[PDB]
DNA sequence: GCATGCATGCGCATGCATGCAT
DNA sequence: ATGCATGCATGCGCATGCATGC
């Protein structure tokens, strides 16, 4: 693939932080890609997940969450996946056509040692409480689509040959990387044309977000700035020429600037710990946020007479206040605490705002 | 060490002095048992925890042991309660007679069979966890059976009678393999050196009945990542013929190896198996939509109902399937191309004792008599649908292929769910609900509260009217079932009127609608159903009124 | 809407190696 | 002491199911 004395470490920086604990771990998240806030809060949460239920007639509720990114070229979503893939635990990528439904779920094979039927796992079997990434996610087939479905609904995969049957738990994460069909994103399309998928896909996704390679001259100059003093980085104690634990990372004049001397980076493994830690809390919703989460739900559903010349990128169904629920439930995950508070739950409604409308432009 | 004679004599005064439970039960079990009238003796630890209970812990020790020790201590005991003959007695019993009249082995004799139930305070066990300490203990295993075998009979001591003389030789098996035997052992054969040969007899020797079965872990106690194992049981005795495939059992026995490694198995002991519409009270609304699956459930008096639901993502109709298949006794839920093909029909496949093909059945075949539920139907592949309506129609599969000519009776109901109409699912199916979500804010909140309490609470909001547990509601859907209503005479002048007007004003709407003798029967399936609910013999006229107010909700569906 | 390419189970016979019951 | 039945590949012939390309 634990320490002993940074439990003290963990409750003082809690303690301490409170409310920026999850400002700082969403911006620390990669130093190496510039920007894309909102979409490092959204893995952030990933990495956090949800609460599962379970109630007394067997009924299931999932909690997990799934982000599908579409944008155009370099605007490092390949280099995000790549990053999850290296910090999950059990991280599994799969691209488009890479495997086949075969592969992505379990089958039965004959033996011919015995005469019996044997099961063998697939992908998002293996990957159980894990994270799946799918790049290039539009090559993929329907009938790909309509196996992972199940899987996206309630994670479990049910298959019967004659002679055998069974049910296996499927309780994963998906990270989806796509294109759009015209290659770049059109501007004056709607997003509907751009995206090209259909709507049963779309609402059992969580979160969609769309990202655009704007050439303004400020952000250029940004990027080519942070690209170069990436590129120009050399690690210390190794010779130049030469061919081939604290919680803030030590400042560096070349990855951080000097301007950003006023503020530090948390470290690879605290940050892996603090997720650990965090994952195993289990907080509790209260009632003061339920009522605000159904009324700003309500006004969500009814902002149908109020988009304005806006349009939306996935519909809004019932799952919208279950991924609502799990998204505060994240963020209240993200600080050691016990209930769930008002931020916590004006944080989800911010992000569901950014996600899910879009202006169009003439 | 300790001597068995003390523990036999302890065992024989046990199954004397058991008073306390009144009437003498072991005394009566011996007086059946010894008039030819039980043929199976069952005894309780949890009976003999009033005693001395290290008698538990031996037996979960050494359990074969103190089988055999309880046997003959029954044996020995039989005489004293006998007080007449056999009423009638059979080929065995004369046989039985025959030799007591003129060693004999202590099983030939012997017409009964002893076993031990687990003792309620021993938790049951994993099939993943039992391992070589549990080898010659006796444990306890809940699990899903997945394979049965037919029935056999199977030798348990073997007659020899002799060429030139009239004794008979009797050889016990204690393996799965004997060799039989040639020479005469007789003491007139052995005194005259004759050298007769032994021929073996049907008619004397005993046989029982054999079985074989598999059982495989539930789901929720895989662990992460891994794959359900399975494990192997044997059937014998009056055990034979209680475990079907797909059900889900518990059964005590032994674990015991077969022959420095070894291959394990386990010899079983005991098998068990394991207003009204409150269905699923977790989904708020569906008022209308919860009737039609209590109807479905019920059934008629062919009386069978299909039912299929067209709807708008989102609207979870997957969770009404699912508390559908959990709340039937035999049910089926398939949710797309993982079961295709294969997993419905049937398939040839080895057998493990007779070493011959036999014909095991798929997810349809499973469910006769019951349930069966498909989601995403409208994904499933052509062959898969043709199966479908051929079950729907003729309530029968054809199968005729390549070392297959069957046909398999499936006596099932579907209830199918769909995404957005076709005309061969008007024309086939009884019932299709269309269910359409549009934007209110008062049931937007609503909705939103309820789900919100539900997610807060862990249980469903409280109302006036509680819901109902599975197990009542189980039990009112068996009591139900049982009466047969009889539609009245004079009601037909009736229903053919309701009938009739209702085609024509089909006929006046001519955009899209479709009526046949299907749409009569299906109300007389539903008004049967709804008579039979209220356990009345003749049919009224509110049930009739109900069955066309449903139909006519569902068709002003859009 | 259908024939074909690509696995995969089924049933079988055939050849090479070895381990011991009559 | 010796010859043979069996375990373990491997070719042969076949049917069956899933995907796609015109
Ligand atoms: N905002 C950014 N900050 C730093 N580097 C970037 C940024 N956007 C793109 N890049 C660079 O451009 C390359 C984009 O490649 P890739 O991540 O494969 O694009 P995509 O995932 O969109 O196909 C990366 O190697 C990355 O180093
Ligand atoms: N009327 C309702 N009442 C309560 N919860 C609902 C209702 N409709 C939808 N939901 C929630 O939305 C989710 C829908 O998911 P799913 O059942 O997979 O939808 P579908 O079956 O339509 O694919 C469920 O988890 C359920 O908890
Ligand atoms: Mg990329
Ligand atoms: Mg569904
Ligand atoms: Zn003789």
């Amino acid at each position: 693939s634990f320490s002993a004395e940074d439990i003290a470490k963990i409750k003082k920086f809690s303690k301490t932080r409170s409310k920026d604990i999850f400002d700082q771990l969403a911006k620390s998240l990669a130093p190496s890609i510039h920007g894309h806030d909102y979409v490092k809060k959204a893995i952030l949460c990933l990495l956090l997940g949800g609460v599962e239920r379970d109630l007394e007639n067997g009924s299931h509720i999932r909690g997990d969450i799934n982000i599908l990114l579409i944008g155009d070229p370099s605007v490092a979503k390949s280099q995000l996946l790549r990053y999850v893939l290296c910090t999950a635990p059990r991280a599994i990528p799969t691209t488009g056509r890479g495997s086949s439904g075969v592969g992505l779920t379990a089958a039965v094979t004959t033996d011919q040692e015995t005469g019996e039927r044997r099961l063998e796992a697939g992908a998002m079997v293996l990957a159980d409480r894990g994270v799946v990434c799918i790049d290039e996610f539009d090559k993929m087939s329907d009938m790909d689509r309509t196996a992972i479905h199940e899987v996206m609904e309630q994670g479990r995969v049910t298959i019967a040959k004659a002679g055998i049957h069974a049910r296996l738990n499927a309780r994963c994460s998906v990270l989806a990387a796509a294109n759009p069909v015209y290659g770049r994103y059109d501007q004056y399309k709607t997003p509907m044309e751009n995206i090209g998928l259909q709507d049963s896909l779309l609402s059992r996704f969580d979160l969609l977000f769309i990202m655009l390679d704007q050439m303004d001259p400020e952000q250029d100059r940004e990027i080519s700035d942070h690209v170069l003093r990436m590129h120009r980085y050399r690690a210390p104690g190794e010779q130049d020429g030469d061919a081939m634990t604290q919680i803030y990372e030590k400042h560096d004049n070349l990855l951080h600037g000097t301007k950003k001397k006023k503020e530090k980076m948390v470290s690879a493994a605290f940050m892996k710990k603090y997720i650990h830690v965090a994952k195993i809390i289990k907080p509790v919703l209260t009632q003061e946020s339920a009522t605000y989460i159904a009324e700003e739900y309500s006004r969500l559903r009814s902002q149908d007479s109020m988009s304005s010349d806006t349009a939306r990128t996935s519909p809004v169904t019932a799952r919208t206040l279950e991924t609502l629920i799990r998204l505060a439930t994240a963020h209240a995950k993200a600080r050691m605490s016990k209930t769930v508070d008002l931020q916590d739950a004006e944080e989800a409604v911010e992000l569901v705002q950014y996600a899910y409308f879009k202006k169009v432009l003439e | 060490l300790k001597d068995y004679a003390l523990e036999k004599e302890k065992v024989k005064k046990f199954l004397q002095e058991f008073y306390q439970d009144k009437q003498f039960k072991y005394g009566n079990q011996l007086v059946r048992l010894a008039h030819r009238e039980q043929v199976a003796l069952y005894v309780d630890l949890d009976d003999v925890a009033e005693d001395d209970p290290e008698l538990v812990d031996s037996i979960c020790e050494n359990a074969r042991r103190y089988a055999k020790l309880f046997a003959d201590a029954v044996q020995e005991l039989l005489p004293q309660y006998k007080e007449r003959e056999v009423v009638n007695k059979d080929v065995l019993d004369v046989y039985i007679e025959h030799r007591l009249m003129m060693q004999y082995p202590a099983e030939l004799m012997r017409r009964f069979e002893l076993y031990f139930q687990g003792p309620s305070s021993n938790k049951p066990r994993v099939i993943r966890e039992v391992r070589a300490d549990s080898v010659g203990k006796l444990v306890t295993v809940r699990g899903i059976v997945t394979r049965v075998s037919e029935v056999k009979p199977k030798m348990v001591v073997a007659t020899y009678t002799c060429d030139q003389c009239g004794a008979e030789t009797y050889q016990p098996i204690q393996s799965p393999t004997f060799m039989p035997l040639i020479m005469c052992p007789s003491q007139e054969c052995q005194t005259n050196r004759s050298g007769g040969r032994l021929y073996l007899q049907t008619r004397g020797s005993r046989f029982i009945k054999f079985q074989e079965m598999k059982m495989q872990e539930h789901s929720d106690q895989v662990p992460v990542g891994n794959i359900p194992r399975s494990i192997t049981v044997l059937v014998e005795g009056e055990n034979t013929r209680i475990a079907q495939p797909g059900d889900h059992v518990s059964v005590t026995g032994i674990f015991l190896p077969i022959l420095l490694l070894s291959e394990t198995y386990l010899e079983a002991h005991r098998i068990v198996k394991m207003l009204a519409a409150s269905i699923a009270p977790e989904i708020y609304g569906h008022e209308d939509v919860k009737k039609a699956l209590l109807l479905l459930l019920v059934g008629g008096v062919r009386g069978n109902i299909n039912i299929c639901l067209m709807g708008d993502p989102g609207v979870a109709k997957s969770q009404l399937l699912s508390y559908i298949d959990r709340l039937a006794p035999r049910s089926q839920y398939t949710t797309g191309r993982g079961s295709s093909g294969v997993g419905l029909t049937a398939a040839v496949l080895r057998d493990s004792v007779s070493g011959e093909l036999t014909l095991e059945g798929g997810a349809l075949v499973l469910a006769d008599q019951g349930v069966c539920c498909i989601d995403e139907f409208d994904k499933m592949a052509e062959a898969d649908r043709t199966a479908i309506h051929e079950v729907m129609e003729q309530q029968t599969i054809s199968i005729a292929k390549a070392g297959i000519l069957t046909t398999l009776n499936a006596r099932c109901s579907i209830l199918a769910a769909a995404n957005p109409l076709p005309a061969a699912l008007l024309s086939r199916f009884d019932l299709l609900w269309l269910i359409q979500d549009r934007p209110d804010r008062d049931n937007d909140l609503r909705l939103a509260q309820h789900i919100t309490y539900v997610h807060q609470h862990s249980r469903q909001p409280p109302s006036q009217f509680e819901p109902l547990d599975m197990k009542l509601m189980r039990r009112y859907i068996a009591m139900c079932r049982e009466k047969q209503p009889m539609v009245p005479e004079s009601l037909a002048d009736y229903i053919t009127a309701a009938y009739v007007e209702m085609r024509r004003e089909a006929w006046a709407s001519k955009d899209a609608t479709y009526t046949s003798a299907r749409t009569l029967l299906a109300i007389l399936r539903l008004s049967t159903a709804l008579a039979r609910l209220r356990m009345v013999d003749v049919v009224e006229k509110e049930d009739v009124n109900e069955a066309i107010r449903l139909m006519e909700m569902s068709k002003d569906s859009l």
